[PDB]
């Protein structure tokens, strides 16, 4: 089965999902890259609040989520301060 | 501004001197007789038919077709001064030859030719020739004049209540030059004033002294904060420059005549040393000029984003909380600058106790976001026992004396306070030593620093500024130096960075004053403008004069320094900044808070799309600060640089490009609807960059704009890079993919290249580790090779996609590149707008590859 944008832009084979290129308009198929311009990503934050980021925010070297998922590629390592 | 505070031509007495003789009968010729002609020089005296003094002109030829005229007295009673530490090197000769010779005149060639050099003996005059070709004449108006130096206002001088003890007496040396064939001259900064040089003739000369001017005026040629003595003459036929190395106070006069321009030099101490760079095109000159006095310093990536800075930021909290809100309102920003107050009572190197009481950890949250911060270091030093600078310095005798022996002092920003000697190599040592870790405690590596007031500015001084018979190093007194006092602060605060790093770091300094040379130590700005519209427009023009003297570092404050701009006004002022290559806000201390969210959402929208296209073009604005570190060649050049037989170009200030690629129109007036961009080139197209429409050149395009519009066009036959994923600061984005912009030429052709290296360091030129590729598009291929093989780097960036304009719609797209197989790649196709998107290429951007459209 092929991914669908989720404002229906496209249709794509799910290899293209979270391959580190923007493929839908509203940044639906990357949400765990830097790829996509309007894109979120999603920090489970578990023993805090979870909250949403901006795509920018993946790998940049910057700490956003408290649990550190944002960074898992950039070299710096983030440790949990959701406490 | 107070004019009256400042001299004119006429309250100047060498200049009131000088300028009284007017063209006629030189008394000065050549004693043939005693004419020697060595390899590197040809030595002729020189004398005066009336008080029979005897001059010496050394006359060399230099390789790269440039001569160099040297003349000082034959038996002087004491040494004149001779501008040490501007030449990059001792200049290569070229042998001279006499090829001629009657009983009133010379000729010489320089090596096997073409270029000769006639010396006519009475009157004493120099013809400069390209085979038969007039190029230029050194006194032919007769305007030659060299006060020798008599026995210890032409002696004992006083302006308003400064008294100019004037030890030496008159000492002033002056000289003309003709160019046949041009009408417009541009260059000797800094003037507020027009790119093109207007003539002197019912007026001023424009003059050169570094002077702090307060709120100065536009379209006037008083004297700014720095002095750059190159003046450069463009004609549709040939490109000419002269390089006037003097430091002492210099006035320059134009006038216009068969067009002809001719050229007046006046300088108050010091010898005649004047550098002839005789193109023929203006590339040539920058190469010319490149060869004598260096190259522009190869910026750290990050001081080409954007500078958020203002007079002043209140704590370490108040720092923290301008950080947190480029974030908070996704806008990019990599450096935020410290001015006065956030030293103890303007005692520089310091930390105020109760605003900055934790520096480092300041630096360190500031890391953490991937951000620096700038520091303001004066050269002005409180006069404070309790002060370790001042007293380190005065205990070594490295402060500038006066002429009883005592440390100068005068009033600044802390009030009493006295000045380093920065022409003493021992000074700009402890200088430099000053900022190690150790030394600048609280400083770190992502602290920087800012030079201002080096003219340097006296608050109490003549013309607030420095006296005349100050003394310095070795004996001269501050009128023999003044010109680059600010450049020796400004090198040995860049000095400073690097060593603190030991040897690894790049430097990033900004400096108000400034002198030939400075383009090898880092940026300057244009000072203290205000926020007005003029003022906007003006930018353009100024650091475009900057540009073809080798400054190609420049900007002015966005949003103008004094007074409070309108809303619209700071837009387009961000707009315009976006597009220069110093990128930095600054305000007044009493200024209303502008920090770019401050603003209504529709002036915010616009300043972020502003903030981002800057950054998504920094590999562009990379590549070309790495040209004209290697080349010499400016950034931010005038549409005649590129276009050099379009006469209607040779004056236009309102319109500017970058490198050969992109043309910016910015919008300068309120309220305003359209632009009219000139879009020039024969056999030429253009790409409005946010349409994808192409234009034919040449015409003059109106182009309807709204609040969010930048005027900008790329050429055909370019490759623009681009990192179309803009993060919250340069360092978070210096390993992501590049988009290449394909703008296709008629023919189907494009070509550029991408420099790539770690960003702050000189492994680049220590270990050769960096990238240089040459993109290059041709029939119905994109291809990738190296433009400098020499060049290797550990990177991760690759090619994410490619944007081809002018395009038609291809059957398949084949990527191919060594160690892999051949690959097929998707596509999207405007046929409205020939776009052409190549979706995700993947290949590492050090690998050869090449693209077809089948
Ligand atoms: O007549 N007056 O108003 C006046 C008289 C006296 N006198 C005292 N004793 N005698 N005279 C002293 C000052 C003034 N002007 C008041 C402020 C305008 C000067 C701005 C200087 N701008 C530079 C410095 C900086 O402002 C902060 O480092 C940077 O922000 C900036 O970027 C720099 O270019
Ligand atoms: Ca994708
Ligand atoms: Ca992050």
């Amino acid at each position: 089965k092929p991914f669908t944008c989720l404002d229906g832009t496209a249709t794509i084979p799910f290899d293209q999902v979270n391959d580190d290129y923007c493929d839908c308009k509203d940044g639906s198929d990357e949400p765990g890259t830097a790829a996509c311009p309007n894109g979120s990503f999603h920090c489970t934050n578990t023993g805090y609040k979870p909250l949403y980021i901006l795509s920018s925010r993946v790998n940049d070297g910057v700490c956003d989520c408290c649990d550190g998922t944002d960074e898992y590629n950039s070299g710096t390592v983030c440790e949990n301060t959701c406490r | 501004v107070d004019r009256s505070n400042f001299k004119t031509c006429d309250e100047s007495s060498f200049c009131k001197r000088q300028r009284s003789i007017r063209p006629g009968l030189s008394p000065y010729r050549a004693l043939l007789d005693t004419l020697q002609l060595g390899p590197d020089a040809l030595t002729v005296h020189l004398i005066h038919e009336v008080t029979k003094v005897l001059l010496v002109l050394e006359l060399q030829g230099l390789q790269k077709d440039m001569t160099r005229i040297r003349i000082d007295e034959l038996e002087p009673r004491r040494p004149r001064y001779r501008v040490p530490d501007v030449l990059v090197a001792d200049p290569p000769t070229a042998r001279l030859s006499v090829s001629g010779r009657d009983d009133n005149s010379v000729e010489l060639t320089v090596a096997e030719g073409p270029y000769k050099i006639i010396l006519t003996a009475q009157p004493f005059r120099l013809d400069l020739l390209e085979d038969r070709s007039l190029l230029l004449s050194v006194n032919a108006r007769g305007l030659m004049a060299f006060e020798h130096q008599r026995a210890p206002g032409a002696w004992e001088e006083t302006f308003k209540t400064h008294s100019d003890s004037k030890p030496y007496g008159p000492t002033s040396v002056g000289l003309d030059f003709s160019l046949p064939g041009m009408e417009h001259v541009y260059g000797i900064p800094e003037h507020a004033d027009s790119l093109r040089l207007k003539v002197t003739e019912g007026g001023e000369p424009y003059r050169l002294y570094n002077l702090d001017v307060f709120q100065y005026e536009l379209n006037n040629p008083m004297a700014l904060y720095g002095s750059v003595p190159v003046l450069l003459a463009h004609s549709f036929h040939r490109d000419l420059g002269i390089f006037w190395l003097n430091a002492a106070e210099t006035w320059v006069d134009i006038s216009s005549n068969t067009p002809q321009t001719d050229i007046r030099w006046m300088s108050e101490s010091g010898i005649i040393d004047v550098f002839l760079m005789l193109g023929p095109s203006v590339f040539d000159v920058f190469r010319q000029y490149a060869s004598l006095t260096g190259t522009q310093a190869l910026p750290p990536l990050f001081s080409l984003g954007y500078h958020q800075s203002r007079w002043n930021y209140r704590d370490e909290a108040d720092v923290l909380e301008v950080d947190q809100g480029f974030d908070d309102h996704n806008m990019p920003c990599d450096v935020i600058w410290l001015d006065i107050e956030h030293a103890d009572g303007k005692r520089y190197f310091t930390w105020d106790p109760t605003r900055f009481p934790q520096p480092l950890n300041m630096l360190e949250h500031l890391a953490s976001k991937r951000r620096k911060l700038v520091a303001i270091v004066d050269p002005h030093i409180k006069v404070d026992s309790g002060y370790r600078v001042h007293e380190e310095l005065r205990n070594h005798g490295l402060y500038v004396k006066t002429r009883d022996g005592s440390d100068y002092e005068g009033w600044c920003w802390p009030g009493s306070a006295s000045y380093p000697d920065f022409t003493n190599p021992r000074m700009r040592a402890w200088w430099s030593n000053m900022f190690s870790f150790d030394n600048y405690e609280g400083s770190a590596p992502n602290l920087y620093v800012w030079n201002d007031m080096n003219e340097p500015s006296v608050f109490n001084g003549p013309e607030v500024t420095m006296l005349k018979d100050a003394v310095h190093y070795g004996g001269w007194e501050h009128r023999d130096i003044h010109n680059i006092y600010g450049l020796y602060v400004h090198m040995a605060t860049a000095d400073g960075l690097i060593q603190r790093s030991g040897g690894i770091e790049r430097p990033f300094v900004l400096s108000r004053a400034f002198f030939s040379g400075s383009q090898r130590f880092g940026a300057v700005w244009t000072g203290d403008n205000t926020a007005e519209w003029d003022h906007l427009k003006i930018s353009i023009p100024m650091c475009l004069s900057l540009a073809l003297v080798g400054l190609s570092f420049c900007g002015a404050d966005v949003g103008g320094f004094f007074k409070n701009p309108e809303p619209e006004l700071l837009v387009r002022w961000y707009q315009m900044g976006a597009y220069q290559p110093f990128f930095r806000a600054h305000a007044h201390l009493d200024t209303g808070r502008r920090e770019p969210w401050l603003l209504a959402s529709q002036y915010q929208d616009a300043i972020r799309d502003a903030l981002f296209q800057r950054y998504s073009l920094l590999p562009f604005w990379y590549t070309l600060f790495y040209q004209a570190h290697k080349e010499g060649f400016p950034v931010m050049r005038p549409l005649w640089v590129q276009y050099p037989e379009d006469m209607s170009t040779f004056s236009i200030e309102d319109q500017f490009m970058l490198g050969d690629a992109l043309l910016i129109h910015p919008v300068s007036d309120a309220g305003a609807h359209g632009v009219q961009v000139y879009l020039p080139g024969q056999e030429e197209v253009w790409y409005d960059i946010q349409s994808y429409q192409k234009h034919h050149g040449p015409q003059t395009l109106y182009l309807p704009v709204t609040l969010s519009s930048i005027p900008v066009f790329q050429r055909g036959g370019t490759i623009v890079p681009r990192w179309m994923r803009v993060r919250r600061s340069s360092d978070c984005m210096k390993d992501d993919p590049i988009t290449l912009f394909v703008a296709l030429s008629p023919q189907g052709t494009a070509q550029g290249e991408l420099f790539l290296d770690d960003g702050h360091t000189f492994n680049y030129q220590t270990r050769h580790e960096f990238l240089l590729r040459r993109f290059s598009f041709s029939g119905s291929t994109l291809v990738s090779s190296s433009a400098d093989p020499k060049g290797h780097l550990e990177t991760p960036i690759w090619i994410e996609r490619v944007v081809i304009m002018g395009a038609g719609k291809p059957a398949a797209v084949v990527l191919q590149t060594k160690g892999s197989p051949e690959s097929r790649l998707s596509f999207q196709h405007d046929p409205e707008t020939s776009v052409l998107i190549l979706r995700k290429p993947g290949v590492s951007v050090a690998s050869d590859w090449s693209i077809h459209l089948r």
